[PDB]
């Protein structure tokens, strides 16, 4: 194929995409089981006959989160947030680096997967000390994530190269998102890299006897809030700069898109305590600060809601829709690439709503570590992000492989997308409600079937969700494999342009927002100011404690 | 006027508000 | 028309950005309120209070569970709780209703949840550190403690009891 000779980025992107879905499928296999568990139905015996290496509920839970929320989400981000900026500027990504990063990812994953599958790392995707996993888990995880540092460099390169060719022109939209995105991720990632290097790796290696739980946790959450925005923004980039076209309309504001993204660079990292509201040894004043700063990080998505909604109504009116609801039925509901993100956006309403509760200091005490939290995050990542990623099969895959999407396959796509959406709404109800009834998260509750009698109603939703999603999953596997392993190739698809939207004015803001070095340091100050004082007191009073293996 | 978008942000508002006022009520009941 | 729809969208978006900001501020105000009331008692003490997990069952306040309840004021008791794989000591925790209860909770092994069903008590317990929270039980009877932090294979069955005397 001469298409790859000239556009080799298509192949590397494809690789990132395929590995990502492979991880999604394998990770998700465990979900229905878990769903049935939260419905007080124990189907683990069956799962263990099918996959004999699985020793417990918790090993499946470790696989599910790592594979789904770390691996797939990261691979997606890497695919989107390199390929898209590259196509907009019409430039070649540094291919040497592009393959290095893929191999880093692949190898790290391979390495983490070994102790994971062998039952040697059944911590969770949070691997809190002193629960102590196999060194291979920490190493392979570490290497996997560091892959993104190469991605950061790659996009930074493209960006500067373009800027050299074009001094005193503002950054093109998609590329601006990608640049603020990857820089945000660089700040964000220093928490975990720090944790892994100073603590986790030495510890798993036999180098230090103990780790300090609270410092470990504090560093961990430095990263693992912004990581969610890292998951979210590849989806948004699509929702902003592609979806408007797929809908039949335009993006209603370039500046608004830039500003949302700007706010994410500034506000995505200095918030982590909102995961530590119930931790000892952190001053309550610093919790209140992080609380307020968290409410602030809701702003860009609040803004997003309006910008995007308006973009939808706009396309809806352009297609004939009249009334207050007319524009809705006017939109291309026969297109899976249109439907998946929009359905994901609907769920984001209750999703963000629950987030906002979570953020409010004392209110967190109601919901912390109950089923509510999974309820919240399935709506955010397992629905919005995953569904956006799903719908791109129907535009991105043909773009990358030149392989066509039959009408049959378009139909099955609508089904998968819808069943997946509903199943997630259904489970979202069961989880939030069960959460409100004090049902703990991360628990093989079906194995204590008398513990939670009050939860009987939400439980039925969890079962229903379980089966509905098993179906969606099954259909998703069969659909992806029909479209990857299909017969035909029409390279004219692989050569088509991506469906970027046009924009339908405030140059002065735009110029300001383009002073990227400046905003980057503002971000970095905000992190020092938000985390410095606490981390300083913490490092000065370390109390390492021995590791445990309790599985 | 973007009446459709306004509907949406209205739904989003009421959702937040039912969620937030709800759990606030619950916090005080459990306080 | 396209010119006009852009004007209107931007105008209204601005309205909504002010309103959503307002709403966000009002929550901040309502959160602060909670911080000024007795309900704030469940917020951990921010103080670092380091202990040794390996000897905490041998010496110190967690070593004799039957003496874990100590009157620290005219209407105040401190309770020294150990959350461990997989349960709580003492069991049951016995306290009087309407007295202010300072819980000082620690673990000798791994992290555990301390979530008192029916209350706002919900605190992570970390080995090496003492988690200190305050609550005043209004109603007598039996309240169950749930561990809601994954702590290993015994996690799903890790429960404790508090009994509030009339
Ligand atoms: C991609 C993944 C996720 C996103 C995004 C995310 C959003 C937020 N989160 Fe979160 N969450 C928390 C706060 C929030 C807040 C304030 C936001 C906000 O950024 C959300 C703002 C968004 C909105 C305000 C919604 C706007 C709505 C939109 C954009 C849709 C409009 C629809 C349209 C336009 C469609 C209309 C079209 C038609 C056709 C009608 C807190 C604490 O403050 C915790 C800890 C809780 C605890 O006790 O552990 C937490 C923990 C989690 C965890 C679990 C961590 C763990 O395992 O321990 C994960 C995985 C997660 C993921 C995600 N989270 N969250
Ligand atoms: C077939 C769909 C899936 C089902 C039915 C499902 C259901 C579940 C259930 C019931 C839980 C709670 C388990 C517990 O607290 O014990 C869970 C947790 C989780 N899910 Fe999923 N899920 C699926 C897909 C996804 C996807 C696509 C993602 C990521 C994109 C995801 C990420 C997570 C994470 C972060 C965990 C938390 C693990 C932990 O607490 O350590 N879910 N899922
Ligand atoms: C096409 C994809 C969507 C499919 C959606 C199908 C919904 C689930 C079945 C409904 C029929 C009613 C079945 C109920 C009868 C059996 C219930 C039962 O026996 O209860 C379980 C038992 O308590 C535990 O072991
Ligand atoms: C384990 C480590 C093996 C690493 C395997 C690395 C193989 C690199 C393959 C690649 O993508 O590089 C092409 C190169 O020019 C050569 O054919
Ligand atoms: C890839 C990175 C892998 C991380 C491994 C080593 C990093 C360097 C760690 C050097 C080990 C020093 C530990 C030390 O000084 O030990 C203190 C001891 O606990 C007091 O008695
Ligand atoms: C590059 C490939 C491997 C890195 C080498 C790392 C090898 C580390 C082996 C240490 C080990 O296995 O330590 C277990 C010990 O009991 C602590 O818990
Ligand atoms: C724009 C960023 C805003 C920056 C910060 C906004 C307001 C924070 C001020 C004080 C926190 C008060 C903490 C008091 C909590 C202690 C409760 C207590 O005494 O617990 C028993
Ligand atoms: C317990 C909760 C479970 C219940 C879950 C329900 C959640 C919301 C479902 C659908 C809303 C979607 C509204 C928009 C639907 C658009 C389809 C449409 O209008 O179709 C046009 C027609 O086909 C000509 O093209
Ligand atoms: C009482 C409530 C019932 C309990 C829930 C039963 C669960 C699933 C039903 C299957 C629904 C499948 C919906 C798919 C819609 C679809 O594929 O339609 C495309 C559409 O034209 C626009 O995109
Ligand atoms: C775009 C999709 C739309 C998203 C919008 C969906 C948000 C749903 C909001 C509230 C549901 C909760 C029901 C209302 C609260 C009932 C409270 C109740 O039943 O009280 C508890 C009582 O103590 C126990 O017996
Ligand atoms: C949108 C899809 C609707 C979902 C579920 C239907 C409602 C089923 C809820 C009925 C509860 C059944 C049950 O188990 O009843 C409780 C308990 O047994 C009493 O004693
Ligand atoms: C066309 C396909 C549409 C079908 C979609 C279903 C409609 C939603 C309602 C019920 C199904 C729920 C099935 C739940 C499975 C059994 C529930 C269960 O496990 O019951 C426990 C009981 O409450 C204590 O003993
Ligand atoms: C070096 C790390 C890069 C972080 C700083 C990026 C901002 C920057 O240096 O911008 C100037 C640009 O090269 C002029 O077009
Ligand atoms: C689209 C699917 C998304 C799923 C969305 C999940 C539904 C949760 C909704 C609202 C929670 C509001 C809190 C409800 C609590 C109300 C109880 C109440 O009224 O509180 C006073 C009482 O005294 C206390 O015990
Ligand atoms: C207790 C609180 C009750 C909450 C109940 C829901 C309130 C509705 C929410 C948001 C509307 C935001 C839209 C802002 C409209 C502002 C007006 C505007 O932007 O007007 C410009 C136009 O040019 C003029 O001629
Ligand atoms: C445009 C008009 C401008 C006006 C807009 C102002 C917004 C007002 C909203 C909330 C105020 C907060 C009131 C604080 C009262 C909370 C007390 C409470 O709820 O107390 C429960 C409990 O029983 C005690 O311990
Ligand atoms: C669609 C979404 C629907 C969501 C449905 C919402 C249901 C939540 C209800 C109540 C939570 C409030 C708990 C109130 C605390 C009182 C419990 C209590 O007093 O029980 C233990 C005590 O020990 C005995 O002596
Ligand atoms: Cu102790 Cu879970
Ligand atoms: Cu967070």
């Amino acid at each position: 194929s001469r298409v790859y000779e000239a556009y080799p980025e298509k192949k590397a992107t494809l690789y990132f995409l395929v590995l990502g879905f492979l991880a999604l499928i394998v990770g998700s296999l465990f979900g229905p089981f878990q769903a049935l568990n939260y419905g007080n139905v124990d189907a683990y015996p069956l799962l263990k006959r099918l996959l004999p290496f699985v020793q417990s509920y918790y090993q499946g839970l470790t696989l599910h989160g790592v594979l789904n929320a770390i691996v797939f989400t990261q691979l997606f981000a890497q695919a989107i947030m390199v390929y898209l900026p590259a196509r907009e500027l019409n430039m070649r990504p540094n291919m040497g680096l592009m393959w290095l990063s893929w191999w880093m990812a692949f190898i790290g994953l391979v390495v983490a997967a070994l102790p994971l599958l062998a039952n040697e790392a059944t911590v969770l995707y949070t691997f809190y000390p002193p629960l102590k996993g196999h060194w291979a888990f920490y190493l392979g995880a570490s290497v996997f994530v560091l892959s993104t540092w190469v991605s950061i460099y790659i996009v930074l390169d493209l960006w500067r190269r373009w800027k050299a060719a074009n001094p005193g022109k503002v950054t093109p939209l998609v590329t601006y998102m990608a640049v603020v995105f990857w820089l945000m991720w660089f700040l964000a990632s220093l928490g975990l890299v720090l944790e892994a290097v100073l603590f986790l790796l030495p510890w798993s290696f036999g180098l230090v006897e103990g780790v300090d739980p609270l410092v470990a946790r504090t560093l961990f959450w430095w990263t693992v809030h912004p990581i969610v925005y890292f998951w979210l923004l590849p989806a948004y980039a699509i929702i902003y700069t592609i979806l408007p076209k797929q809908a039949g309309g335009k993006l209603v504001s370039d500046p608004m898109a830039r500003l949302a993204f700007l706010l994410f660079l500034l506000l995505s990292t200095p918030v982590g305590f909102h995961h530590q509201f119930a931790d000892p040894g952190i001053d309550p004043t610093w919790k209140m600060i992080h609380s307020v700063l968290t409410l602030f990080v809701a702003v860009p998505s609040l803004m997003t809601a309006f910008t995007v909604a308006a973009s939808l109504e706009f396309a809806g009116r352009l297609r004939g829709g009249r009334g207050l609801f007319g524009w809705i039925r006017a939109l291309p509901w026969d297109n899976p690439a249109f439907v998946a993100p929009v359905l994901g956006l609907l769920g984001f309403i209750p999703g963000g709503a629950g987030g906002i509760v979570n953020a409010s200091f004392t209110l967190d005490y109601v919901v912390h570590n109950t089923a509510w939290v999974p309820g919240h995050f399935h709506l955010q990542v397992a629905s919005l992000v995953t569904l956006t990623a799903m719908g791109s099969l129907y535009w991105l895959l043909p773009n990358l492989t030149g392989k066509p999407i039959s009408d049959a396959q378009r139909r099955l796509g609508l089904a998968v997308v819808w069943l997946w959406f509903l199943g997630m709404m259904i489970m979202a109800v069961g989880l939030h409600w069960a959460g409100l009834l004090n049902v703990p998260r991360r628990a093989y509750i079906a194995q204590v079937p008398d513990a939670y009698p009050h939860a009987a109603v939400p439980m039925v939703f969890n079962v229903l969700a379980g089966i509905v999603l098993l179906v969606a999953l099954l259909l998703f596997i069969y659909g992806l494999f029909s479209v990857l392993l299909s017969r035909e190739r029409k390279p004219e698809l692989a050569e088509a342009p991506l469906p970027f939207a046009e924009v339908i004015e405030d140059r002065r803001l735009v110029l300001a927002m383009d002073r990227i070095g400046f905003w980057f340091a503002v971000a970095a100050i905000l992190v020092v100011l938000a985390y410095g004082p606490t981390l300083v007191q913490l490092f000065g009073h370390l109390n390492p404690v021995p590791g445990w293996r309790l599985w | 006027k973007p009446k459709g978008a306004l509907a949406v942000i209205l739904v989003l508002t009421l959702t937040i508000l039912v969620f937030w006022l709800g759990v606030y009520a619950v916090f005080f009941a459990r306080g | 028309d396209e010119h006009k729809a852009h004007k209107a969208i931007l105008a209204y978006e601005k309205g909504w950005l002010a309103f959503s900001l307002a709403m966000l501020f009002v929550f901040i105000a309502l959160i602060a309120y909670t911080l000024a009331t007795h309900t704030a008692g469940v917020i951990p003490a921010g103080k670092l209070e380091r202990v040794d997990p390996t000897t905490v069952r041998q010496e110190g306040p967690w070593a004799d569970p039957a003496q874990a309840v100590v009157q620290t004021g005219p209407n105040q008791y401190t309770v020294y709780v150990l959350a461990f794989a997989f349960g709580y000591q003492p069991n049951p925790i016995e306290v009087p209703q309407g007295a202010e209860i300072v819980f000082k909770i620690t673990s000798p092994d791994v992290i555990h949840g301390f979530h008192v069903e029916g209350t706002n008590i919900n605190v992570e317990v970390l080995p090496g550190e003492v988690s200190t929270v305050r609550y005043t039980f209004k109603r007598p009877g039996e309240y169950r403690i749930i561990c809601n932090q994954y702590c290993g294979l015994g996690h799903q069955n890790m429960f404790g009891t508090i009994v509030v005397k009339e």
